[PDB]
């Protein structure tokens, strides 16, 4: 892996990072620097007293300085590559500022001398990984869940849909109702346990008010999870209502659609004549799409909005809190995409704006 | 992830320039 391009997929939460041609990341890590309450510490160094900076918020890359700590990080410490071997694929946001990409080009070849790189959106990158190139996205990470029409490789910006509602919202919704039960989680450090209890325990209902009625009643609802010290919490129906979050968003006072209804918006804002391939092309991807349930909870909820005859698709893969980093891999691998890298040389000659015309 | 590369090797071979999904009002002029 000398020379391998490299895949990176820089999230509000978790950085994934590899060689193209894996089947995964060969490095996942936190997007955050920490600094004491050794001037700085990055990744994983500060999960390891310290407060957390994530340098990406909502998906946009907010802090550069930091995103430049980051970067530095991803070559030296965890891919532990010489930037100037490897043509670098780069990841965004849908509907990410020009600016931001100019940036990252920049910096890409200024300071880390990458021999070429590229940027490509992530949902793009998702619809890949399941070989298509015309289908809608939902991507749900920690830090923005979005909903991305794509035709031919072409996101449709006017009819992208973006919600702040996220991993880190349910994580934190999750520490309000387990109060509840009577159980407290406030620091940092209790934050990632309710993270991990939200990971392994919860799920989407497919339906909910039936679930509610009927948790009162029954139970293999109820769940016990022990706590690193060895003491146990149960949790019963804070296991479902975590994610109903994503469908109700009223829940944490967000006067939002829900992801159901967000899909269906984000279709009817597309041309007519396309959303067939919309409706039978519905992928999901990202850490928050994880929930069991959500995908025959999304198949039930569009399916009543939709017209009647409509065939409807959810693509959820097994490995899709990784489906935008390998999608980067799969294109990167690609014969095809050899000669759509900016090089070293087209950067010397266009600038940064070369972005633009290059990736897209 | 899918089967094959192959078909996507293809349509990323046979993908319509921007300009013509404009035409067809899939997408917006810009
Ligand atoms: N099994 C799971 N069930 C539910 N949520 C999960 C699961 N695994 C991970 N998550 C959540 O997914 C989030 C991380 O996902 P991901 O890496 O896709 O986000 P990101 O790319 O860093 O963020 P974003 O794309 O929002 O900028 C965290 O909130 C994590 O708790
Ligand atoms: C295992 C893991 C998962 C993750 O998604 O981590 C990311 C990044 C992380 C950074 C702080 C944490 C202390 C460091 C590492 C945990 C990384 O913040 C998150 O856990 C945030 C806070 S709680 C939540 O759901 N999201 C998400
Ligand atoms: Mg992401």
């Amino acid at each position: 892996d000398e020379t391998t391009a490299l895949v990176c997929d820089n999230g509000s939460g978790l950085v994934k990072a590899g060689f193209a041609g894996d089947d995964a990341p060969r490095a996942v890590f936190p997007s955050i620097v920490g600094r004491p309450r050794k001037d700085s510490y990055v990744g994983d160094e500060a999960q390891s007293i310290l407060t957390l900076k994530y340098p990406i918020e909502h998906g946009i890359i907010t802090n550069w300085d930091d995103m430049e700590k980051i970067w530095h990080h991803t070559f030296y410490n965890e891919l532990r590559v010489a930037p100037e071997e490897h043509p670098t694929l780069l990841t965004e946001a849908p509907l990410n500022p020009k600016a931001n990409r100019e940036k990252m080009t920049q910096i890409m070849f200024e300071t880390f001398n990458v021999p070429a790189m590229y940027v490509a959106i992530q949902a793009v990158l998702s619809l890949y990984a399941s070989g298509r190139t015309t289908g809608i996205v939902l991507d749900s990470g920690d830090g923005v869940t979005h909903n991305v029409p794509i035709y031919e490789g072409y996101a449709l910006p006017h009819a992208i849909m973006r919600l702040d509602l996220a991993g880190r919202d349910l994580t934190d919704y999750l520490m309000k109702i387990l109060t509840e039960r009577g159980y407290s989680f406030v620091t940092t450090a209790e934050r990632e346990i309710v993270r991990d209890i939200k990971e392994k325990l919860c799920y989407v209902a497919l339906d909910f008010e039936n679930e509610m009625a009927t948790a009162a009643s029954s139970s293999s609802l109820e769940k016990s999870y022990e706590l690193p010290d060895g003491q146990v919490i149960t949790i019963g129906n804070e296991r479902f209502r975590c994610p109903e979050t994503l469908f109700q968003p009223s829940f944490i006072g967000m006067e939002s659609a829900g992801i159901h209804e967000t899909t269906y918006n984000s279709i009817m804002k597309c041309d007519i004549d396309i959303r067939k391939d919309l409706y039978a092309n519905n992928v999901m991807s990202g850490g928050t799409t994880m929930y069991p349930g959500i995908a025959d909870r999304m198949q039930k909820e569009i399916t009543a909005l939709a017209p009647s005859t409509m065939k409807i698709k959810i693509i959820a893969p097994p490995e899709r809190k990784y489906s935008v980093w390998i999608g980067g891999s799969i294109l990167a691998s690609l014969s095809t995409f050899q000669q759509m890298w900016i090089t070293k040389q087209e950067y010397d000659e266009a600038g940064p704006s070369i972005v633009h015309r290059k990736c897209f | 992830r899918a089967r094959t590369e192959d078909y996507l090797k293809r349509k990323i071979r046979s993908r319509p320039e921007r300009a013509e999904l404009v035409r067809m009002h899939i997408l917006e002029e810009t």
